[PDB]
């Protein structure tokens, strides 16, 4: 639905 | 980039540094991709001719055994150890393992696992006793740069990575040509089946494979497609390389500032139905202190 994510970032979970 | 280290850089000879590396001669190649299904946000295009100076590049991603030797020699503490957690794919977390409630937006298959790091890749209770020659994972971009510098090396630029991964083919889809499984043979370790629910393991592996698995490409590099994402030196952007200039076409280093560093090659989790990012032109990024069970690196060197 949005661009597929292959790189999970530490910032993303805040 | 100006890193900081708490270990001295050891002296190494050219012959020592070059072991396990292939010499890529200076020349030009066609970088980028124009697949109509590419995600615009990824900036796979334009296709462009890039000239590179000669360089060396590792045939194999850095292995657990190699990273352990680095840690033994330096005492290096990885970002995942400092933070106390790293990302593990949900199917690889043993039931009962303590997990954080953290949510990667849009990617609920990632689990933040306290105590997951390079030597315990699924969290406390896991080990690498049976994976000495697998790519090291849970290594951040910082960790990769530290290893590479200790080793007398550096990370490849994205252009260097892609020239080497393309293995002497002009604008092929994959390192070996245009078919994913020519002659019905698996050529890389990616996902088969229904992502993220069931990996059939048809290619032999539902996690990382040894760094020497599958045939190499035409330059002798192994697992440039699939297995683990590989950190490159460049800051990420989707459009810096759309400019036509010496800076973007001769030994390009990427933009001077950014927030995430480039990763190339895809991993054991990639699948056509979701990311289709194991094509050699594909690209994504991650922030430099991040780490995950599907990301590692290979080194390059100036001869
Ligand atoms: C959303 O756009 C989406 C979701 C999953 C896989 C692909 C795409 N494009
Ligand atoms: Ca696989
Ligand atoms: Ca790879
Ligand atoms: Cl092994
Ligand atoms: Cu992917």
């Amino acid at each position: 639905a949005t661009t597929p994510l292959c790189g999970p970032s530490r910032a993303s979970i805040l | 980039h100006m890193p900081s280290f708490d270990f001295d850089i050891p002296r190494r000879s050219p012959q020592e540094i070059a072991k396990g590396m292939v010499a890529i001669p200076g020349g030009t190649f066609r970088m980028g991709g124009e697949d109509p299904d590419a995600f615009p946000e990824d900036g796979e295009g334009p296709v462009r001719t890039v000239r590179l100076s000669p360089f060396l590049i590792d045939r194999y991603a850095v292995s657990n055994r190699q990273f352990a030797a680095f840690v033994k020699a330096t005492g290096y503490v990885t970002d995942a150890e400092r933070y106390g957690w790293s990302f593990v794919f949900h199917a690889h977390v043993a039931p009962g393992t303590p997990v954080m409630d953290a949510v990667v937006p849009e990617a609920p298959w990632w689990v933040a696992v306290p105590g997951a790091y390079w030597k315990a890749p699924e969290g406390p209770g896991s080990s690498i006793t049976d994976r000495p020659n697998h790519p090291v994972v849970h290594v951040s971009w910082n960790d990769a740069v530290a290893y590479a510098t200790w080793a007398g090396k550096r990370l490849p630029t994205e252009a260097e990575w892609e020239m080497a991964a393309r293995g002497g083919l002009d604008q092929a889809r994959y390192p070996w040509g245009n078919e994913l499984t020519p002659r019905g043979r698996h050529r890389c370790n990616i996902w088969q089946g229904t992502f993220p629910v069931h990996d059939t393991g048809e290619d032999g592996y539902t996690g990382t494979a040894p760094v020497n698995a599958f045939a190499p490409n035409g330059y002798g590099l192994y697992n440039v497609a699939g297995n683990v994402w590989e950190w490159c030196a460049d800051w990420w952007s989707a459009d810096w390389h759309a400019t036509e200039s010496p800076a973007t076409r001769i030994d390009p280093r990427g933009p001077e500032t950014g927030t995430a560093r480039v990763t190339k090659g895809g991993s054991f989790l990639c699948h056509e139905s979701y990311c289709n990012r194991y094509r050699v032109a594909a690209r994504t990024c991650n922030t430099p202190d991040s780490s995950a069970a599907h990301t590692g690196f290979r080194c390059a060197a100036d001869p």
